[PDB]
């Protein structure tokens, strides 16, 4: 199994990769692991503006696409929506299950899951299975159950 | 120009380095390696560095190393100006010219000018006994390919006294 972890810079992708001393990722972080009786290969690719055109270089063979959102970054939700919808029309991601982590739920003005669901236009999606899941990546809160659901869904195929 | 299939059937450690360091026109540079006991969380080994002989490490492990249930191996490397397609590692481990383990890992695309990370979270009593008796006879060859072309060959031996 191959998982691809994307989202805008500063969303907490790398934090997630490490928790389930930290710096902006100018390139990638791979973590490779056994969990639920699967060999998981996970790529955390950087999200600053100029890395994004290189995202497509990790599309091929993806089973599971984790999209990570800074839920307090309300000025950039639409860019985040925009970035996400592109991915979903990309032929090389036709397979993938989509898991949205609505991260930084601890931050006072963290948008709710529902607010994020509306803002990201998740109901439009007709063609990938998905789940939105709040979490605080810094605490470790709500990550595994999120992933666990991802693997079960991928596992049905 | 050596390729993946050329090293997949090797039955012994190579007596020589299989490419010259000039082959490395991608300027792939390993700047950090770290090995962790996943049970106790002890760092077993760490080596850091900024940012045809190639690289060599003589590792100094304990007898307990060989009894561990789970270990984490981290690499960090920076890359030069050119893109790097199909980045790939094959690592083969031998004890007395008898293969022990082979790891074949497909990193994929490397973005020009990047710092990247890869973390991997990964034995008979007569094998353990002989390996503790015979330091530096455990040997490994690490081959790094780029679009099926060998660009880097690192070597290592190991102690478990
Ligand atoms: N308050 C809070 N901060 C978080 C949370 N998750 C991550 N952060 C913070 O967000 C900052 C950037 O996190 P990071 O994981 O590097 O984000 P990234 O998406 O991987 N960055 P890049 O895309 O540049 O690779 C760090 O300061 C980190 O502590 C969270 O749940 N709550
Ligand atoms: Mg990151």
């Amino acid at each position: 199994l191959r998982l691809l972890m994307l989202g805008l810079d500063n969303a907490g992708k790398t934090t997630i990769l490490k928790k389930f001393t930290i710096s902006p990722t100018l390139g990638f972080n791979i973590k490779t692991l056994e969990h639920r009786g699967f060999k998981l290969n996970i790529w955390d690719v950087g999200g600053l503006k100029s890395l994004r055109s290189y995202w497509r270089n990790y599309f091929e063979s993806t089973d599971g696409l984790i999209w990570v959102v800074d839920s307090a970054d309300r000025q950039r939700m639409q860019d985040c929506q925009r970035e996400l919808q592109s991915l979903l029309v990309e032929e090389r991601l036709a397979g993938a299950t989509l898991l949205i982590f609505a991260n930084k739920q601890d931050l006072p003005g963290a948008l709710s899951c529902n607010a994020i669901q509306e803002a990201l236009e998740l109901d439009s999606i007709r063609s990938h299975h998905w789940r939105i899941q709040g979490c605080s990546a810094v605490t470790g809160e709500d990550l595994l159950p999120g992933i666990d659901w991802l693997l079960d869904d991928i596992s049905s195929r | 120009p050596i390729g993946p299939e050329d090293v997949l059937g090797l039955q012994r450690i190579t007596g020589d380095y299989l490419c010259s360091p000039e082959e490395n026109i991608y300027k792939i540079d390993f700047v950090r390696f770290k090995i962790r006991d996943m049970d106790s969380g002890t760092v077993l080994f760490e080596i850091k560095k900024p940012p045809n002989a190639g690289r060599f490490v003589r590792y100094q492990f304990t007898p307990a190393f060989l009894r561990l249930r789970q270990v984490g191996a981290t690499v960090e490397f920076t890359v030069g100006d050119k893109p790097v397609n199909n980045f790939r590692m094959i690592e083969r481990h031998y004890f007395r010219n008898q293969l022990l383990k082979s790891f074949d890992f497909h990193f994929g695309f490397c973005i020009p000018s990047s710092k990247n990370t890869c973390e991997h979270i990964y034995l008979s009593e007569e094998l353990i006994s002989e390996m503790i008796r015979h330091p530096y006879e455990t040997q490994s060859d690490s081959f790094y390919f780029v679009d099926d072309r060998l660009v880097m060959h690192n070597k290592a031996d190991y102690s478990y006294s």
